[PDB]
């Protein structure tokens, strides 16, 4: 043992005897600038889960080497405010935006599954990979994006979500679009001000027609507006009487759930379809950039090596180890 | 899959090779023959989904056909013979039936087809154990029949064997079907100097399967089924690139890299018994083979193609399974010629 | 020869070792004492050869080609750390590496005493200049030049390999001494006609032979500065060495199979000659330039007179270090306009003024200027062509004739007239360059002082 | 196969005793010091492609890839020396055994053995 | 040889024949294939009977038992097939190309 | 600590280290051993010394 493996299952180590039936996922979605973060704090706080976050950029900077950011040109090279400002630039910002949005969360995704197969201890995520492809349709219908990113993105999303057990709660909070507009003004934040209403609406027509329906096959799905997600004890309270059978987790047995945690343990192979060799020219970066980026990359300071192996961060017994 | 189900139809598969390869018997021989079969098809069907379905089908249906004219031949040597040792072949008939179940098992030209075919269908792992151990059973029923062999019919499979090769290697783009075909022609090099030199075919067999265990693991490490898919692993570890690299001009006998050893031996040995034609065909076709694993070394070492956006994330996270003896596979692989004359250990 | 061998795999873990600033300054210095240790390889014997031990062992064929060898290398390491200023630490390591590589397999296939040894060498030379040329080469066609030099290569050396194991299964041994001892005329048949053929084919390919010597323009012109040095300095010599050794047990077949070779030598000779007239890229007329000086030594090697020999020999030596300089010279200009056009770039004489010296010395030394070696090494071979035919003179001359025009074309279109108007990018010549075309002129004018050094055995 | 089925062969033995007769390999034999190569070969690839430092990182590992191909080498060497060897003592024993297979021949000097001279003109 | 055993060879052959030549179905290559195993124990139980090779008489049972392990076998690949495709034709076994 | 997660090689695994220097003493002594023995069985086989 000592490390998860085919090991450590001929030795006994089972994920149902280490769930403890209240292990559950959670996702918590709704449109832009809603309560939903602060639902799923409460949701988090109450029931004893742990928190993830909305996984902006720099996700995977944060939970790898130290937990500070990297620079934009190193991690994600694109910018949520230069979309806003200008959506439909010349140099593809949208969709490499939205692909490296999707592969974040993708990433989230399977560390919140990885600590619940090793912990049992349940997850609140602030949005799943399920819910990603909202904003996708909302920048194709609008013009933002083309159909050969929409494709690109369909296929990576198969090929990638098709593996991973869906959450077992999906809270949507529901919120109409002049009080997300109102609410928007009211924090002053310019970028996010310059959101145009159509914009927004794609993305309340993409859950409400689309997502909902297809998750509400799979398990079961709770509908709050902004006075129900506000008092978050009825939320908690309903969560804790939900009766469901008809969910791939009981389904799931000893050797699926081994199969599973070998899979989300292993970052290298989550990310494994995410770099397809489709040459889309929102995406596609040249050799020289990418020569010239990975070198500044590896020229950063705990990344030239392995972690326990650099000598520049303060690393002893390197000639032991 | 169970692992310890895994683990058994693994021991059961090298428990009928070994069976095969102590059995002084027919019968024996015939039982290791198809206990490798029976627990070699779910090994190919491990990862379930279509194209592992059709190729373990494939493969099924070669083996069960090539084990029944085996056994066919059996039978003929014991009606003429009434001897069930494993010797030299009493009934020509008989041997020419052997030879040709055989070669259907190995894979020898012209019963190649299926070689890339399964190997495409099934995953790496399951393509290396394949191509390895299942080269490696009938290779030894071969050497110990090795007396009786008709040379016109071996030498012109084991020619066959290598323009095939060479061709098929040629058109692909698939690394595992350019892996199949690397196979095949040197399957058909190891079975043209074993009418002469059993030595030099077990040479031969050795270090083909050190460079294919080398190649298979770094491509099972850098998760790279195309040549696109390979091309992109510059960006994230240059270094296994570059080991590759090394690995497929050995692969395609260059000096003075282990690849040369083989072909150097075997030109010998063939010369020494007044063969000149077929050494000569034999080492000019041998540049197909080298023209394709140059045209796959120019896309991922030598050249930088263009990356996508996500590798960053990729360079953020590190590569966690390690594969067991991959250092060992690549240096015994590219750097044992001048360990040439430790053939007579081998003997 | 191991004093001369474990230096250069000392220069490996030296160079992989080094600082990241340190590494050409180390390559350099001990490649230069590298050198000057192999400079002790010269003093040869008037009976026999240098018998180090059973592995390795040196004659007066040798000992002049391990010289320029090991003096060509510090001379790539210059013209290297011009063009590889922004490379990678790595990269730079493993560009020394792939030169230190090369310089190794050299020395050991110059030194080699069985035939199968030096073709194990010989032919392990291919992986460290495939590697170069299709890595650092800087155009498109640099990958197709390393698949045609490649093949044609290994399609001319098979058959030798064959041949080589053929005749240590006839004769017991392939050792020189031994084959040379124990040697035994050739009957007139269609086997020995065919053993004839394969040996011969791979050196002609190797050297090259006019109609096999495409690879030689796709290679010369594609490779790094580094690479086009060595693939003319030395490498194109491995076929004339091995010629010069495998035709000991070739007689009396040779008088019989030359006349293919020796027509295809001379009109090749002129044909390459006229190409060069007619060409609108520089490397590619350095290149044509290189393939009619080879196919005049090619004519000495097949009439394989003891006058021949001495002739191959010096034109070999001179060839070599010509054939550097004229690529260093044209490194230069295209470093300075980015293009290897040489219409492009005029007046070079009225910008650079000492450039136009080196250019007009290394110009002079192409063509056979007397008292040069190339001249010396030119005359031989003519005169025991003479000897050998009294037409052989004609196309001597025709080649003299042609060979002057195309060097003093080259010269005077690169250097003068009237400097292009727009090209205002031309900076000073700098010192690591004149210092780079002074180490490649004086060893030349310095063996012409003493010639005897560079004529063979048969001296 | 020309040495296997040879009289008096113990089958699975990598050594037989009569195989102590011969000079072992000098531990400081070139071959061996190859293999010690070879074995540090390997442990630099290893730190390579872990991406730990090549040179610095892993001195245990290192040492014991280089220990175990010495030792692996040193038993390699003495089987291949004793292969050759009753390769020697086999053909040997044939010859002598063989004499009108394999006869002194009169021996004659250039003097005496005509060749043809063949000029190169 | 008497004719007997040249009638068995024959039909051994007859059922080498039927399987190399596809049609449709892979259930009718199965068939043949289980011909083929008849054939052979019905040939080497002559040839031992006739011989007198008391303890060879039990290598026609191991014929047998090996014989029923590759048609089960087959049967699974075939249900696996019909799964996939709905059908056990051989012409829907065409992803995988040489 | 810079690592935000503790690496699994944070220190050296002392068992593992422990194990690998005692096997690489235990074949060199084996070896030098055996090789002593071996000189010594040759030399009293061919009566050397
Ligand atoms: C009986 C007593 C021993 C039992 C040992 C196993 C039980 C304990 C461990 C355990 O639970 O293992 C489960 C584990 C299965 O767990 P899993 O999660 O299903 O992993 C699936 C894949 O292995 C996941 O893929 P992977 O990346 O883990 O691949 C592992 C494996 C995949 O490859 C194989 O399994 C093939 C192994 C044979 C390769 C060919 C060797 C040819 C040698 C020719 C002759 C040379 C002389 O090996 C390789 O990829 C590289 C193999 C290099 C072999 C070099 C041999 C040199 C001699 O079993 C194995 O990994 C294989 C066990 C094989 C046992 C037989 C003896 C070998
Ligand atoms: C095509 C027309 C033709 O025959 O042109 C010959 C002509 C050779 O010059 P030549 O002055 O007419 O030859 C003198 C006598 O005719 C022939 O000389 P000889 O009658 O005094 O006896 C010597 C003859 C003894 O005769 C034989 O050995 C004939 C038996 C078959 C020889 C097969 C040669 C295979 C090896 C070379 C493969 C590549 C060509 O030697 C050869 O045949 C030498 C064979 C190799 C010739 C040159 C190979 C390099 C060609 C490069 C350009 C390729 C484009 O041109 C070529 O061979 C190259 C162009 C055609 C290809
Ligand atoms: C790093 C490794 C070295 C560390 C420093 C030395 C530690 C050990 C000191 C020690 O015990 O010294 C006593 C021992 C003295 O031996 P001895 O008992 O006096 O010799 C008398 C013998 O009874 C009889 O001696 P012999 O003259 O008859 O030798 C027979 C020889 C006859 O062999 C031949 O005639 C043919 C040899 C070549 C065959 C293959 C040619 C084609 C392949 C080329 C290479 C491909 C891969 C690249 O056959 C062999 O040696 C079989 C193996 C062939 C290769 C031997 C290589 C020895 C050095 C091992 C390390 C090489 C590293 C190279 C790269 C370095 C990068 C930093 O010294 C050595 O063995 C030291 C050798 C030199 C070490 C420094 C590296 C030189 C590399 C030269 C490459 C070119 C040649
Ligand atoms: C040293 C001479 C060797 C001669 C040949 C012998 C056989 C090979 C040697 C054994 C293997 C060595 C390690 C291989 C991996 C190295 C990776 C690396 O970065 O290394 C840098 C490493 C230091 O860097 P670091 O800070 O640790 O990490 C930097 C990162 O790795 C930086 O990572 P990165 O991400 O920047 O890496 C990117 C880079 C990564 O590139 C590489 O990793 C290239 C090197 C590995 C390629 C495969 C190596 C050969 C494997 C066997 C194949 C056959 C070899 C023979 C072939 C002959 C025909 C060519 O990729 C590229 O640059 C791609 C473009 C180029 C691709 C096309 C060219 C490929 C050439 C392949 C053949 C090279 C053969 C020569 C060996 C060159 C390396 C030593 O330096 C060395 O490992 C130097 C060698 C060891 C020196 C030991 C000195 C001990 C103390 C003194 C002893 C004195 C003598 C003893 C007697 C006592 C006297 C007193
Ligand atoms: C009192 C009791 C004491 C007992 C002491 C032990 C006695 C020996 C026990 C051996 C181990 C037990 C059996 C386990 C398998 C044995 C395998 C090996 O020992 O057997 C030998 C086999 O040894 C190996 O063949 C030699 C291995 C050589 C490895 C290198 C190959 C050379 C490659 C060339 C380049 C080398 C590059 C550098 C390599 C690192 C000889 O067996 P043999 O019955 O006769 O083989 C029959 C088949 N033949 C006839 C066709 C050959
Ligand atoms: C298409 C047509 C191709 C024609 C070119 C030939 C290249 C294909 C090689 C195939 C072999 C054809 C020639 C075979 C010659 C041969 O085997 O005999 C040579 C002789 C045989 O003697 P024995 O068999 O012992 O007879 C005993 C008599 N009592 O053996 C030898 O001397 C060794 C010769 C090695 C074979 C050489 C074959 C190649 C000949 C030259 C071709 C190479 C040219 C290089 C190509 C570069 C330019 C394209
Ligand atoms: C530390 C890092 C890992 C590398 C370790 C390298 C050394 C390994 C061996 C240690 C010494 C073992 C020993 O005792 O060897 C002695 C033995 C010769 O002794 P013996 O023959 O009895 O006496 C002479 C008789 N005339 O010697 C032998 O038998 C020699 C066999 C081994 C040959 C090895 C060849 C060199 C390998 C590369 C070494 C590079 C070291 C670089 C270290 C860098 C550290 C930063
Ligand atoms: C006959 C045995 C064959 C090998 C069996 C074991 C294979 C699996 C183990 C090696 C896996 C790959 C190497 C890298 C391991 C990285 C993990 C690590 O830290 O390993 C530490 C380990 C030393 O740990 P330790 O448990 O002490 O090992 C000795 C046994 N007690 O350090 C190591 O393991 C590194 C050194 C391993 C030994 C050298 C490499 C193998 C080759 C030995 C010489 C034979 C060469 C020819 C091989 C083919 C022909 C037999
Ligand atoms: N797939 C996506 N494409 C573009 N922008 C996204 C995507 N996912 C999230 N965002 C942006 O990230 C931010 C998420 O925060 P938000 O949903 O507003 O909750 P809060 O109100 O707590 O900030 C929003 O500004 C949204 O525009």
């Amino acid at each position: 043992r000592l490390q998860y493996g085919p090991l450590a299952f001929v030795l006994g180590e089972r994920t149902t005897r280490k769930l403890t039936e209240t292990s559950k996922v959670i996702t918590v979605d709704g449109n832009i600038c809603s309560g939903k973060g602060r639902l799923a704090r409460e949701i988090a706080e109450k029931l004893g889960l742990r928190h993830f976050p909305e996984a902006g950029i720099h996700y995977a900077d944060s939970t790898t080497g130290d937990g500070k950011p990297l620079d934009v040109q190193l991690s994600g090279n694109c910018s949520l405010e230069k979309f806003y400002d200008d959506p439909k630039s010349n140099d593809g910002n949208s969709y490499r935006l939205q692909s490296w949005l999707y592969a974040s969360r993708l990433l989230q995704y399977a560390d919140a599954l990885e600590h619940l197969l090793s912990t049992g201890q349940g997850v609140v995520l602030e949005r799943s990979i399920y819910s990603d492809f909202v904003f996708l349709e909302a920048m194709y219908r609008q013009g933002f994006i083309r159909k050969q990113c929409v494709e690109h993105y369909n296929e990576v999303k198969k090929v990638t979500a098709c593996e991973y057990l869906p959450p077992h709660v999906v809270v949507y909070v529901d919120v109409p679009v002049p009080e997300i507009q109102s609410r928007i003004q009211k924090k002053g934040n310019p970028h996010e001000m310059k959101i145009t209403a159509a914009y927004l609406q794609d993305i309340e027509n993409a859950y409400k027609k689309t997502f909902l329906p297809e998750m509400s096959e799979k398990c079961e799905v709770l509908q709050y507006s902004a006075r129900e997600a506000e008092d978050a004890e009825k939320v908690v309270e309903d969560i804790e009487y939900l009766k469901c059978d008809k969910g791939p987790w009981p389904d799931q047995d000893d050797r699926t759930f081994h199969r599973l945690r070998m899979l989300v343990q292993n970052k290298l192979e989550v990310l494994n379809y995410t770099t397809i060799p489709v040459y889309l020219p929102e995406i596609t970066i040249g050799a020289h950039q990418s020569d010239r980026v990975f070198q500044k990359f590896t020229e950063l300071p705990g990344r030239k090596y392995s972690p326990g192996y650099n000598e520049d961060v303060g690393d002893k017994w390197i000639w032991l180890k | 899959m169970n692992p310890i189900i895994y683990t058994t139809l693994i021991m059961t598969v090298m428990s009928g090779t070994m069976l095969v390869m102590i059995s002084s018997h027919w019968l024996l021989i015939w039982i290791g023959f198809e206990m490798n079969l029976l627990a070699m098809i779910p090994v190919l069907m491990k990862n379930f989904n279509p194209r592992a379905t059709e190729a373990a089908t494939k493969y099924f249906l070669t083996q069960a056909t090539a084990s029944m004219m085996l056994m066919m031949a059996i039978i003929i040597n014991l009606l003429y013979s009434g001897q069930w040792t494993i010797t030299k072949m009493f009934n020509p008939v008989a041997m020419t039936m052997m030879t040709m179940a055989l070669a259907m098992k190995l894979g020898l030209s012209p019963f190649h087809f299926w070689v890339p075919e399964v190997t495409q269908g099934i995953s790496l792992q399951a393509g290396l154990l394949l191509l390895t151990w299942q080269k490696l059973a009938p290779l030894s029923v071969l050497c110990q029949i090795s007396q009786s062999i008709n040379p016109n019919l071996m030498l012109t499979m084991a020619m066959l064997s290598i323009l095939i090769g060479g061709w098929g290697g040629l058109n692909q783009t698939q690394l595992r079907k350019i892996m199949a075909y690397s196979s095949i022609a040197h399957m058909g090099w190891m079975t043209a100097v074993l009418p002469y030199n059993t030595t030099m075919t077990i040479l031969n067999l050795l270090i083909y399967i050190t460079m294919t265990l080398a190649m298979f693991m770094l491509l099972i490490h850098s998760s790279a089924t195309t040549t696109l898919s390979l091309s992109h692993t510059w960006n994230k570890m240059p270094v296994i690139t570059s080991l590759m690299m090394v690995t497929l001009l050995s692969m395609g006998g260059l000096p003075p890299l282990s690849g040369f050893m083989p072909k150097w031996m075997i030109i010998q040995e063939m010369t020494k018994n007044e063969s000149i034609i077929m050494p000569t065909l034999m080492a000019m076709t041998a540049l197909l083979n080298l023209y394709f694993y140059m045209r796959l070394a120019y896309s991922s070492s030598l050249t930088m193609f263009p990356s996508t956006n996500n590798m960053k994330m990729k360079w953020q996270f590190e590569h966690t399974k390690q594969m067991k003896l991959l250092p060992t596979m690549i240096v015994l692989s590219t750097l044992v010629l001048p360990m040439t004359p430790a053939l007579s250990s081998l003997n | 020869m191991l004093k001369i061998i474990i230096p250069t795999t000392m220069l490996l873990p030296m160079t992989w070792m080094s600082k990241h600033n340190m590494i050409w300054i180390n390559a350099t210095v001990h490649s230069l004492l590298i050198s000057l240790i192999s400079l002790s390889l010269l003093n040869q014997l008037g009976e026999n050869s240098l018998n180090f031990s059973l592995t390795f062992f040196s004659d007066s064929l040798s000992a002049p080609l391990l010289v320029l060898t090991t003096w060509l290398l510090p001379l790539m390491l210059m013209a290297s750390q011009s063009h590889l200023s922004k490379e990678t630490t790595t990269r730079k390591k493993l560009y020394i590496t792939m030169l230190i590589l090369l310089q190794l397999f050299l020395i050991m296939t110059f030194t080699a005493t069985e035939l199968i040894l030096f073709y194990i060498l010989f032919e392990a030379t291919l992986v460290p200049t495939l590697i170069i040329i299709t890595r650092w080469g800087n155009q498109t066609e640099r990958l197709n030049a390393g698949l045609y030099f490649l093949f044609y290569t290994l399609a001319g050396s098979l058959p030798l390999l064959v041949a080589l194991v053929y005749i240590q299964n006839t004769t017991g041994s392939l050792n020189f001494l031994i084959i040379h001892y124990w040697s035994h005329p050739l009957s007139n048949s269609w086997s020995n006609i065919f053993m004839w053929l394969a040996c011969i084919m791979a050196f002609m390919v190797k050297m090259p032979l006019y109609g096999l010597h495409l690879w030689l323009p796709k290679a010369h012109v594609e490779a790094p500065i580094a690479g086009s040095m060595v693939l003319a300095a030395v490498l194109l010599k491995l076929g004339g060495y091995g010629m010069m050794r495998i035709t000991t047990i070739l007689n009396p077949l040779t008088n019989y199979m030359a006349y293919p070779f020796l027509m295809l030598s001379m009109w090749g000779m002129i044909m390459t000659s006229s190409i060069c007239l007619r060409q609108t890229d520089l490397k590619s007329l350095i290149a044509y330039s290189s393939v009619s000086h080879m196919a005049l030594v090619i004519v000495a090697i097949m009439i394989q007179t003891p006058w021949s020999f001495m002739g191959a020999t010096a034109l070999m030596i001179a060839h070599g270090l010509t054939s550097s300089m004229l690529f260093c010279l044209a490194n230069t200009n295209y470093e300075r306009v980015h293009s290897r056009t040489m219409i492009l770039a005029r007046g070079l004489q009225t910008l650079l003024p000492l450039m136009a010296t080196w250019w007009l010395v290394a110009s002079l030394t192409n063509l056979a200027l007397p008292p040069s070696i190339n001249l010396i090494g030119e005359l031989f071979i003519i005169t025991a062509s003479f000897s050998w035919s009294n037409i052989t003179i004609i196309l001597m001359g025709m080649n003299m004739m042609i060979t002057a025009l195309y060097s003093l074309y080259m010269l005077i279109t690169t250097q003068r007239g009237k400097y292009t108007h727009h090209i205002n990018n031309i900076k000073p010549s700098f010192t690591r360059e004149n210092a780079l075309m002074a180490l490649h002129i004086l060893p030349l004018l310095l063996l012409t002082l003493n010639p005897k050094m560079i004529l063979g055995p048969l001296y | 196969t020309m040495m296997s089925g040879r009289p008096g062969r113990v089958p699975l033995q990598f050594l037989p005793n009569e195989a102590r007769s011969l000079p072992p390999p000098k531990l400081t034999d070139p071959r061996l010091v190859y293999m010690g190569f070879l074995g540090y070969c390997s442990g630099l690839i290893d730190n390579a492609i872990r991406r730990r430092p090549v040179v610095s990182a892993g001195l245990h590992r290192q040492l014991l890839y280089v220990t175990s191909f010495v030792f692996f080498g040193y038993y390699l060497l003495k089987r291949q020396d004793y292969m050759y060897a009753l390769r020697d003592h086999d053909m040997f024993a044939y010859v002598k055994s063989h004499p009108e297979d394999f006869p002194e021949k009169d021996k004659k000097t250039y003097g005496e053995i005509l060749e043809e001279f063949h000029p190169v003109r | 040889m008497p004719l007997v055993y040249m009638n068995i060879i024959m039909a051994f052959a007859i059922a080498l024949a039927g399987l190399l030549m596809y049609r449709s179905h892979l259930m009718s290559s199965l068939l043949c294939l289980e011909g083929m195993m008849l054939s052979l124990f019905i040939m080497s139980t002559l040839i031992i009977l006739n011989t007198h090779f008391t303890l060879a008489n039990m290598m026609p049972i191991i014929l047998l038992v090996f014989a029923a392990c590759e048609a089960a076998l087959g049967l699974s690949l075939l249900v696996m097939v019909s799964n996939t495709y709905g059908t056990d034709y051989v012409q829907n076994l065409n992803l995988l190309q040489c | 600590k810079f690592y935000i997660r503790e690496p699994p090689h944070g220190s050296p695994d002392w068992l593992k280290v422990g194990l690998t220097l005692g096997t690489s003493v235990f074949l060199w002594i084996y070896l030098i051993k055996q090789h002593k023995e071996d000189v010594l069985e040759y030399k009293r086989r061919n009566g050397l010394e």
